[PDB]
RNA sequence: GUGGGAGAGGGUGGUGGAAUUCCCGGAGUAGCGGUGAAAUGCGCAGAUACCGGGAGGAACGCCGAUGGCGAAGGCAGCCACCUGGUCCACCCGUGACGCUGAGGCGCGAAAGCGUGGGGAGCAAACCGGAUUAGAUACCCGGGUAGUCCACGCCCUAAACGAUGCGCGCUAGGUCUCUGGGUCUCCUGGGGGCCGAAGCUAACGCGUUAAGCGCGCCGCCUGGGGAGUACGGCCGCAAGGC
């Protein structure tokens, strides 16, 4: 209930869950969805299907604020990130562009054991 | 394969030491602020080693990026 | 079947409709190789589909099979610990085997004392979209598409 | 000596951007997180996801190598200063000034110790969740010392090429780093691979020797008891020799 139309869609994939946040031309979120927002509670939350549903839920809800066109921004890798980038393209919203902006350090903090054994 | 074109050949006689030639330096950067490997820069161990310092110097001055976002995906 | 891809036994068409699919169904009714009693039952039934139904039996039959063929089914699978039920298509071949089998099964699940009738009535119900046969079919699809989350284990 | 050169060699000061955490503002709801599944945990005092601002600590993506430097330990953002080693060309100067080296002295990863500072992330101990027959573990959530700095101490290691240093001599082939040249290759120094002769128990080594020789140092003498006991020396202690 503002009527935006043009905006951004942040897809935050991960090996545990996917969460999409839609925003206005300059960052402030309009609506957000995830694997939890919808049914799924544990492992299920990750799965590409969930990512899909969540993507859609995100668009549908954003359709209300009158959204139409969006720029997609993918962050991270995980259980079905592409499905999300697809459910959007189909959701109805015209996807203006998909862009990987997954953060990466130029080597700063020692990661937790679980993510070390590398170099 | 990486047989598209050596950045070196696709260019003139430049001073690898010059840290302000944004024009040419920008040529050795990936589709991100990343410095290309010799495989693609067509430079040599020594040349390529001098580029790095130059491309890094240029980054501090703000002329060259440290990293750019990827489009498509 | 480790070596070949075991080809399908081709059946001799019906001795009345010259339809192979029919022989198949008759073979699924048969038990202890008493193929005569089996053939009879299916024909007596076809004549029960003629009376109580002004339609040609053969078309009622094929119609039935059609509604009873599942198009998606769930197949178990071990994936990291638990045994997730992966949903997937059903071969054209397997669709038939299941359809016919299910019909005869549900048919023999009916009450009417006469074998030939249970088949007659089951087929019809199946055509209309009702009956124990179509139950299982719709139950299967329901099972899949309800586990359509683990479908990324495509198989 | 003169002249060319390469380098994460060392020390001091400065400084750049990415990311994490925290804090502030904005917009925004109902979950986030995590696993084999879970739970603890966090979140309506509004978390997660998103935008902007700030503070702080630690590390330095790509380049990056199959690479380079150092005696070893070890050393990688960029900048300047201070500083070590080392190669090549010219053959110009001294004229055996050489080699090795018990003891000495110095350096010596990590952990650890003392005083003070710092503390974002990580994380012994510890506190919880789960798994299990039990779980003093592996997995998950927290978390102190510590990890960072300074000054002092400790002196160990699979401190490894498991191969002491120097010199001479003994087919080549191939890739590579760095210098010279008459620069489709020759020549010098370094890093790899394959291999002559030869060596080796074999594996393998083979101009970067584990080959053929000489000089000097260190070390071994069946296994366990045992790197223990005792004594001595060193250390604040743990402990070391």
């Amino acid at each position: 209930k503002r009527q935006v139309a043009s905006g951004r869609a942040y897809i935050h994939a991960s090996y545990n869950n996917t969460i999409v946040t839609i925003t206005d031309p300059d960052g402030n979120p309009i609506t957000w969805s995830s694997g939890g927002v919808i049914g799924y509670k544990g492992s299920r939350k990750g799965t590409p299907y969930a990512a899909q549903l969540a993507a859609l839920d995100a668009a549908k809800k954003a359709m209300a604020y009158g959204m139409q066109s969006v720029d997609v921004i993918v962050r991270g890798t995980g259980a079905g990130r592409e499905q999300a980038i697809r459910a959007l393209q189909a959701s109805g919203l015209q996807v203006k562009s998909i862009v990987d902006d997954t953060p990466v350090p130029h080597n700063g903090c020692r990661p937790k054991k679980k993510f070390r054994k590398a170099s | 394969p990486s047989r598209k074109a050596k950045v070196k050949a696709t260019l003139g006689e430049f001073d690898l030491r010059d840290y302000r030639n944004v024009e040419v330096l920008k040529r050795f950067l990936s589709e991100t602020g990343k410095i290309l490997p010799r495989r693609r820069t067509g430079l040599s161990g020594k040349e390529q080693r001098i580029l790095a310092k130059t491309i890094k110097r240029a980054r501090i001055l703000g002329l060259l990026p440290f990293t750019e976002k990827l489009v498509r995906k | 079947a480790r070596r070949r891809r075991a080809e399908v036994r081709q059946l001799q068409p019906d001795l009345v409709y010259g339809d192979v699919l029919v022989t198949a169904f008759i073979n699924k009714i048969m038990r202890d190789g008493k193929k005569n009693l089996a053939a009879r039952i299916f024909y007596d039934a076809c004549k029960i589909i003629q009376e109580k139904t002004g339609q040609e039996p053969l078309k009622v039959f094929k119609q039935a099979v059609e509604n009873v063929k599942p198009r998606m089914e769930v197949r178990s699978r071990r994936v990291g610990g638990a045994n997730y039920q992966v949903p997937m298509e059903v071969s054209p071949r397997r669709q038939q085997s299941l359809a016919l089998r299910w019909l005869v099964q549900a048919a023999n699940q009916r009450p009417e004392r006469r074998a030939a009738v249970r088949i007659a009535h089951e087929l019809m119900d199946a055509a209309e979209g009702k009956g124990g046969a179509v139950k299982k079919k719709e139950d299967v699809e329901r099972m899949a598409e309800a586990n359509r989350a683990y479908a990324h284990y495509r198989w």
